[PDB]
């Protein structure tokens, strides 16, 4: 279906890859209990 | 899917000012200072 | 009330308000060279001409969106609402689409629109939607009604994207009221009729005289003189003259008897202006003033007619011939009539 293609197409120009895998890399702080309120 | 995908694109303000616009640049720095503000307990509500 | 046919030029205008300023711009496109689109300004023609030739654009089909997919898949047609037009370049030759390239990265969601030369694949054609609540879809459009333009394959509005020094438009999901006005609608033009809008040459009933500038032999300041010449001249590129209408709508009209026009040498890019204080020159479209440039065709040598018509919204009449005409040129200001001189001194006269 192209209509599919056109929809995955606009998803991928608001959304950049590089964008993704460097939001996914932030390496998050595993704690003595803390807080999950947070990211 | 199709229609508020339609609709989404249509307005675009729907999404985050730090990702989409001419202001912010996009998603990372977005989440960076999101995490700035939750680290920094000057931006929340005493 | 004249509903849009097939195969007519017509020209895709829009507003654009800028320090708190109005300003009518036109879709134009250079093509040969430059595939992106741009802006001309139609609006403050009385000082600077628009680019009417890469303004115009003609309608090659008019279907609608479940046809188009047949197409895909495997006369003169009316204007409707929802329909999926295609829109043709008239010097250019090639057809308006969406380019899948962004050049803007302001609008990192919009695309650029340009020309293309083939007209296969979905990205080429574009659908009208009503701009207005006064009109829904499957209504004939009209004359002046403001239309929203989108594209098939990009999905996306004919954006006039603002910039700081780039007014570039763009492929956006913002709608921007983009009105027609009708340059030619096809009527019965005959074969050897004057037509607005064109380009021509100018020749003598018994001297076959052609009014040409200096060749490429010198600079741009001998190629700024305006004389006659004869002999392969007439085959020349640079013996050919486009008369300009002065109104934006309808330019492709009939030519009828004193009405103002601009003389273009498309060799050169200048327009003939006339300074009193010497003979006619080539100025170009900076300061071409329309008092200087405007010039005027009647049948006879008389000034009985000067302040008469102002405007006719129509194709016009069938009125001059190419066959046999015999105009006479006239200048709004002064009204000067043209004349063959013997300027030439006898040193080389036989051979130049």
């Amino acid at each position: 279906k192209g209509e599919a293609i056109r929809i995955r197409s606009i998803l991928r120009s608001l959304i950049p890859l590089g964008d993704l895998v460097g939001v996914i890399s932030i390496a998050f702080q595993m704690p003595e209990p803390d807080m999950s309120a947070g990211f | 899917a199709n229609v508020v995908v339609r609709l989404l694109i249509r307005r675009p303000e729907c999404f985050g000012p730090a990702l989409r616009g001419e202001g912010g640049n996009g998603l990372l720095a977005a989440m960076e200072e999101a995490i700035k503000i939750a680290e920094d307990p000057s931006r929340d509500g005493p | 009330i004249q509903f849009l046919r097939t195969d007519d030029e017509v020209v895709l205008q829009c507003t654009a308000t800028i320090h708190k300023e109005q300003q009518k711009l036109c879709l134009a496109a250079e093509g040969f060279g430059n595939r992106l689109c741009f802006l001309e300004s139609t609006s403050n023609s009385k000082n600077v001409p628009p680019d009417l030739s890469i303004c115009t654009f003609v309608l090659e089909q008019s279907l609608s969106v479940r046809a188009l997919q047949e197409m895909l898949a495997n006369g003169h047609r009316t204007l409707l609402y929802g329909h999926a037009i295609l829109l043709r370049h008239s010097y250019s030759g090639m057809y308006l689409c969406c380019l899948s390239t962004s050049r803007s990265s302001t609008d990192k969601l919009a695309f650029d629109v340009g020309l293309q030369e083939d007209t296969t694949g979905e990205a080429c054609w574009w659908t009208i939607h009503p701009a207005s609540k006064q009109r829904s879809e499957g209504e004939k459009v009209r004359v002046g009604d403001d239309l929203i333009l989108v594209s098939v394959s990009s999905e996306r509005y004919l954006h006039l994207s603002y910039g700081n020094s780039s007014w570039h438009v763009d492929a956006a999901f913002q709608q921007t009221l983009w009105s027609v006005a009708p340059i030619s609608s096809g009527s019965e033009a005959a074969q050897g009729y004057l037509i607005g809008g064109d380009v021509l040459r100018l020749l003598h009933g018994h001297m076959d005289e052609c009014l040409t500038v200096p060749s490429g032999e010198h600079g741009e300041e001998q190629r700024r003189t305006v004389h006659y010449e004869g002999g392969a001249v007439s085959v020349h590129a640079r013996s050919l003259w486009r008369l300009e209408t002065l109104r934006v709508a309808w330019s492709g009209s009939h030519i009828r008897w004193g009405q103002p026009f601009r003389l273009r040498h498309v060799t050169t890019g200048k327009y003939l202006s006339l300074m009193e204080d010497k003979n006619l020159l080539l100025m170009d479209k900076e300061k071409a003033d329309v008092k200087s440039t405007a010039f005027a065709f009647r049948s006879s040598k008389e000034k009985l007619d000067v302040g008469v018509r102002k405007e006719v919204d129509g194709m016009g009449t069938s009125e001059i011939k190419y066959g046999d005409s015999i105009c006479y040129i006239q200048h709004v200001d002064t009204g000067l009539w043209l004349t063959y001189q013997a300027v030439d001194v006898k040193s080389a006269r036989m051979g130049s």
